């Protein structure tokens, strides 16, 4: 069956990990757990199409980051993640994208920015922001949370979607 | 298989490309034709069968990334003293039983990861590695490192979680560049009082070792977001440690002596969202401990020794989530109403006999919990909780369910099980979205209520020792949706 390469990159602590295990295992992880790399095989169905998705879950601090640009390199697809209450990790947006561009070494990749916890109350970071910027690359910007599940599914199947179109 | 291995090998040397990627492949055996790639900087061979590497890796002097997690070795080449540019060096998940002699003599080295090993033994030439900033030794059997450690002042995150550590090396103090400790799962008896150089520490791993107490130095490391002191044998906090700690997110004394809330007063919980003091001996909690505390949105306070609240628990504006359960709780106070921002209340395994009017005035109210308690009545007002979606009410003594039951147009989960109850309300036929109804174990249940078939939603339930006399035996024999139709016909 078909398989897509999907590579989830973003500063420490916006919620990879626990977007990757809400879509993956249905339950949202409450403990933080710093990542230096976790990959994940999950098959589902996606717009009528069964198909594998092949997760890997990569480091957001930099000390876990070596080998990143490895991991990197063999990725179909990008879901670049910050966290709404942490402006750093959306300035960082630009950095994540422009080192998936050299590693690459093309100009269109498969990409989706990812607004993570939504659930909290207060939020740092401005939602006209982040879609002005996904419009400026030519991708699309999701809303999610892990914790309430909200707009996890839609993150990972918009990325599918972004592959498909560089496919065919 | 192996006919890729060997021609890959030709294939990288004819692309003279700077970096091999042999991961994945279920390789035993590394071919000694790999002396020829000297050109090379990065070699990854993660996820593959290999138990030795052959000693022609210490021909590419050039290397900066050696990838080997996954594998079963047990010791490297001691000719990889040759590769005086290594940066990264990645041994997780595999079958050591110590750090290679080699790997002392990697000076270059800032990257090095031994996780899931195990590893007895972090030698004194460890000091040699003075270059690393990200030390991971986590998920081994380590039981002392040498006081050598501080001589790594370069390191950001040192790593040693799920060891066997009893002490920590006082020289831990002089690694100052540390942002991240992890400590969790060990068996620390202590702390060293040298903690407090750290002072660029924002995350401390302690949980689950066998603390008696925190170094009143800690106070120094104000970077710290989180204080996680879960399973230890701690009683009380140093004099001003949670006021300095003015960056503080949550809190975290589960599981330990705590008898009485550690001393400070209100404004050591100005800072906090969460706090957890769950599984201690906590008899009373202060009055007015949350003057101050007005960003807490979480208190869990399960399995202690309360026996009452404070007069001015009411007060509690700021709280969503609050967990009284596994308590001695012989009353709720009126006071209760003011808690308008609660959304979840669990109020399990107490002495309740009843609860108080003021709880209709929860309108944020969407999680429910009193199993376990001495309920002989619900309050009538119950049906102004509009927001509420779950209702837990297993193992009491009720015998009747207020008949404003029905405006719970919210009410997804209803458990009535191991009660009494002689009847439902015929105003259950409201419960739009009501979806799981326990009744198992009402031995005075012997019918059920026509209205019941107007809940769309209705999926789950459970009858089991309901004796339903007054339903035909045959109906009541199959199950669920046998009880489901034969609602539908009388109606
Ligand atoms: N409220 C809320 N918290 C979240 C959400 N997602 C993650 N978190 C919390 O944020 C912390 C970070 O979670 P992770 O998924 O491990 O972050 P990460 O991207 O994997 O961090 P790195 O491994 O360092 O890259 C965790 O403690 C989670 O509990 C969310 O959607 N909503
Ligand atoms: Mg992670």
């Amino acid at each position: 069956m078909t398989e897509y390469k999907l590579v989830v990159v973003g500063a420490g602590g916006v919620g990879k990990s626990a977007l990757t295990i809400q879509l993956i295992q249905n339950h949202f992880v409450d403990e933080y757990d710093p990542t230096i790399e976790d990959s994940y095989r999950k098959q589902v169905v996606i717009d009528g199409e069964t198909c594998l998705l092949d997760i890997l879950d990569t480091a957001g601090r930099e000390e876990y980051s070596a080998m990143r640009d490895q991991y990197m390199r063999t990725g179909e697809g990008f879901l670049c993640v910050f966290a709404i209450n942490n402006s750093k990790s959306f300035a960082d947006i630009n950095l994540y994208r422009e080192q998936i561009k050299r590693v690459k070494d093309s100009d269109d990749v498969p990409m989706v920015l990812v607004g993570n916890k939504c659930d909290l109350p207060t939020r740092t970071v401005d939602t006209k922001q982040a879609h002005e910027l996904a419009k400026s690359y030519g991708i699309p910007f999701i809303e999610t949370s892990a914790k309430t599940r909200q707009g996890v599914e839609d993150a990972f199947y918009t990325l599918v979607r972004e592959i498909r179109q560089y496919r065919m | 298989s192996n006919a890729e291995v060997i021609k890959e090998l030709n294939k990288c040397r004819e692309e003279n490309s700077m970096r091999l990627d042999l991961s994945k492949r279920s390789i035993h055996i590394l071919p000694s034709s790999i002396k020829e790639l000297t050109q090379l900087t990065e070699l990854y061979l993660y996820s593959n069968k290999l138990q030795s590497l052959p000693a022609e890796v210490g021909c590419l002097v050039n290397l900066m990334t050696l990838a080997l997690s996954e594998n079963s070795l047990t010791s490297l080449p001691d000719s990889l003293d040759n590769l005086k540019k290594l940066r990264m060096l990645d041994l997780r998940h595999n079958k050591l039983r110590e750090i290679p002699s080699v790997v002392y003599r990697l000076d270059s080295l800032t990257t090095l990861y031994l996780r899931f090993n195990r590893i007895t033994t972090v030698e004194k030439d460890i000091k040699n590695l003075s270059k690393l900033s990200m030390l991971s030794i986590r998920e081994n059997k380590i039981k002392q490192l040498p006081a050598e450690i501080g001589e790594l002042c370069n390191l950001i995150t040192l790593d040693v979680a799920h060891n066997q550590l009893e002490h920590l090396p006082k020289e831990i103090g002089n690694c100052t560049q540390i942002t991240n400790l992890d400590l969790q799962h060990n068996e620390l008896l202590d702390l060293p009082d040298t903690i407090g150089n750290l002072s660029s520490l924002s995350r401390l791993g302690l949980r689950y070792n066998r603390l008696s107490a925190i170094p009143r130095s800690l106070a120094k490391c104000s970077a710290l977001e989180e204080l996680n002191l879960e399973n230890n044998n701690i009683s009380t906090l140093p004099e001003s440690l949670l006021s300095s700690l003015v960056k503080l997110n949550s809190l975290t004394l589960a599981r330990n002596c705590f008898q009485l809330y550690p001393v400070g007063g209100p404004s050591q919980f100005s800072t906090i969202y969460s706090l957890n003091m769950e599984h201690n001996r906590i008899n009373k909690i202060p009055f007015g401990i949350f003057s101050r505390a007005k960003v807490l949105s979480k208190l869990n306070m399960k399995d202690n020794q309360l026996t009452s609240l404070p007069l001015d628990f009411g007060t509690w504006t700021s709280m969503v989530e609050l967990n009284l359960a596994t308590n001695q709780l012989t009353k709720i106070p009126e006071d209760v109403s003011g808690l308008v921002s609660l959304e979840v209340l669990i109020l399990s395994n107490n002495l309740l006999k009843k609860l108080p009017h003021g709880l209709g005035n929860l309108r944020k109210l969407r999680e429910l919990d009193l199993e376990e308690n001495k309920l002989e009545s619900l309050p009538n007002e119950i049906a102004y909780l509009k927001d509420l979606q779950k209702l837990v009410l297993t193992n009491n003594q009720l015998t009747t369910l207020p008949r404003g039951i029905g405006h719970l147009t919210n009410l997804t989960h209803l458990g009535l099980g191991e009660n009494l109850l002689t009847h439902l309300p015929e105003e259950i036929g409201t419960l739009e979205n009501l979806e799981e109804l326990y009744l198992n174990d009402n031995p005075n249940l012997h019918s059920l209520p026509f209205e019941l078939a107007l809940c769309s939603k209705l999926s789950i339930m459970s009858i089991e020792n309901c004796p339903l006399s007054h339903l035909p035996p045959q109906i009541v024999a199959g199950g669920p949706s046998f009880i489901i139709q034969f609602l539908k016909m009388q109606g």
